[PDB]
């Protein structure tokens, strides 16, 4: 039984675009039906890393449940997670991806964070996250209280360190910012570690899955 | 909400300091602004981003912030300093702009043009407009603020310069509509289902952005330029 994504792109649906809780939560599917021009995807402009690969890996799925990998009310006691954006406006009001959280400063501080997750779900777990690129150093200080920031995601197959590139861009959907999106499959048994002192667009929900 | 001492004495020359105490949802984490309001005139931005003076402000005004409490400091205290001082910031959890109750101090370029100072019966609605010149609402948030006579400042809401999306303070959602016609460089506040509770002077103000690329609330770091006010009576 095929999976309709409506007017959404795989990016939007999987990120949790606000115009994307839309839909009939399904547990399994064979192939995926998506418009060539999907209108609601990366509501906040930016590059989705290894997008074509992800669309293949998701093309065929036998089990699929969403679950809250890093719970909003206990994971981030030293960081602000309330921020929302008019770039992700649902029904008129500002909002954000349901599967991510925009961490920003709290009490004038953005403490070094490191939070980890061990896969205990006996299925591959798809983990998504973003990194924010502000267009100037004024924004950078305002959101994260640090001029030089890093994000580091590390598992047994994944190891990358992002530094945000800060400079002028063209406006897409009235935004100068970019968020770059990233994803890794987390094998049952592996542990993924996020470390950052700024710019992390943190995962909130993730997905357990299988492919036949 | 922000607690201010209700009153503050001062004598010329001497240095006086207003204080503003908040929760962490506000003040604690977000930038704090201070406004001064003399009578008849419009409120004036003294300090934004905790400690920044906008141009045209004497070295006499200084601002600081520590933990959950900010402070406005006047050092050479003229007589023309006698006015109401307000204290402002964003509050997460409320997700709104939020004003101090006010302190009365007692002793011993872009332009916005609001229009339509007018009268109305209860139950009706009003549409105030605000036109820009030698400047724009293109890369700036605009705020609407009212003051009921013998009351403090009160944020009705704002316009974020991304898809022209409105943002309505809790107390007002459902009654307020804010819109823009950018061809005419004007912003419009329409308040409906009026009542005497709403008779006030209404103001339109442009916000200094703390960040243009972040969550909405970083657009509102300080109202530096104000309309003239529009009086509305019910
Ligand atoms: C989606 O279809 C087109 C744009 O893709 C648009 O005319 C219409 O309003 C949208 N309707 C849906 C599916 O929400
Ligand atoms: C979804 O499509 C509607 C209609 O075209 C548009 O107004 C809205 O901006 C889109 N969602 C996002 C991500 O902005
Ligand atoms: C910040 O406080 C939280 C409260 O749970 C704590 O878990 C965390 O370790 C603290 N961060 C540090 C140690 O800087």
């Amino acid at each position: 039984a095929p999976l309709q994504l409506g007017n959404c792109s795989v990016a939007g649906w999987i990120l949790g675009n606000p115009e994307c809780e839309l839909l009939i939560s399904r547990e399994s599917w064979s192939y995926i039906v998506e418009k060539p021009n999907p209108e609601n995807g990366t509501c906040y402009p930016g590059h989705f890393a290894d997008y074509e690969e992800l669309r293949e890996q998701l093309s065929s799925v036998s089990s699929f449940e969403r679950f809250e990998i890093f719970p909003k009310e206990s994971s981030w006691p030293n960081h602000t997670t309330t921020g929302v954006s008019a770039s992700c406006s649902h029904n008129g009001e500002s909002s954000f991806y349901k599967n991510l959280l925009w961490l920003t400063g709290k009490n004038g501080l953005y403490p070094n964070l490191s939070k980890s997750y061990a896969n205990n779900k006996e299925k591959e777990v798809l983990v998504l996250w973003g990194v924010h690129h502000p267009p100037n150093i004024g924004d950078q200080r305002a959101l994260y209280h640090t001029e030089n920031a890093y994000v580091s995601v590390v598992s047994s197959h994944y190891s990358r360190k992002f530094t945000p590139e800060i400079a002028k861009r063209p406006k897409v959907r009235d935004q100068e910012g970019r968020i770059n999106y990233y994803w890794t499959l987390l094998e049952p048994g592996d542990t993924i570690i996020f470390e950052a002192n700024g710019n992390l667009i943190a995962p909130r929900y993730a997905f357990a899955l299988s492919r036949g | 909400v922000l607690t201010q001492p209700l009153s503050a004495p001062g004598t010329p020359g001497q240095r006086v300091t207003i204080s503003c105490s908040g929760s962490s949802s506000n003040v604690g984490t977000n930038a704090v602004d201070w406004y001064q309001r003399l009578p008849g005139t419009a409120p004036k931005l003294l300090i934004y981003y905790n400690n920044q003076r906008p141009s045209g402000v004497p070295d006499r005004f200084s601002g600081s912030k520590s933990g959950t409490s900010a402070s406005l400091a006047i050092s050479g205290l003229r007589s023309e300093d006698e006015a109401d001082y307000y204290c402002a910031t964003w509050d997460n959890s409320l997700n709104d702009r939020v004003f101090g109750g006010g302190t009365k101090l007692t002793v011993l370029q872009v332009q916005l043009v609001q229009s339509g100072a007018e009268v109305r019966k209860p139950g009706s609605s009003v549409k105030v407009s605000c036109k820009a010149s030698r400047g724009t609402f293109s890369n700036h948030a605009v705020s609407w603020v009212r003051q009921a006579p013998g009351h403090g400042l009160e944020w009705l809401g704002g316009l974020i310069p991304i898809f022209s999306t409105p943002h309505y303070a809790q107390k007002f959602q459902g009654r307020v509509t804010i819109t823009a016609d950018e061809s005419t460089n004007t912003v419009h506040m329409e308040l409906s289902s009026l009542r005497s509770e709403d008779t006030a002077v209404y103001y339109c103000a442009r916000e200094i952005p703390g960040a243009t690329s972040g969550p909405d609330h970083f657009f509102f770091y300080g109202m530096d330029v104000w309309g003239q006010g529009t009086t509305v009576a019910v």
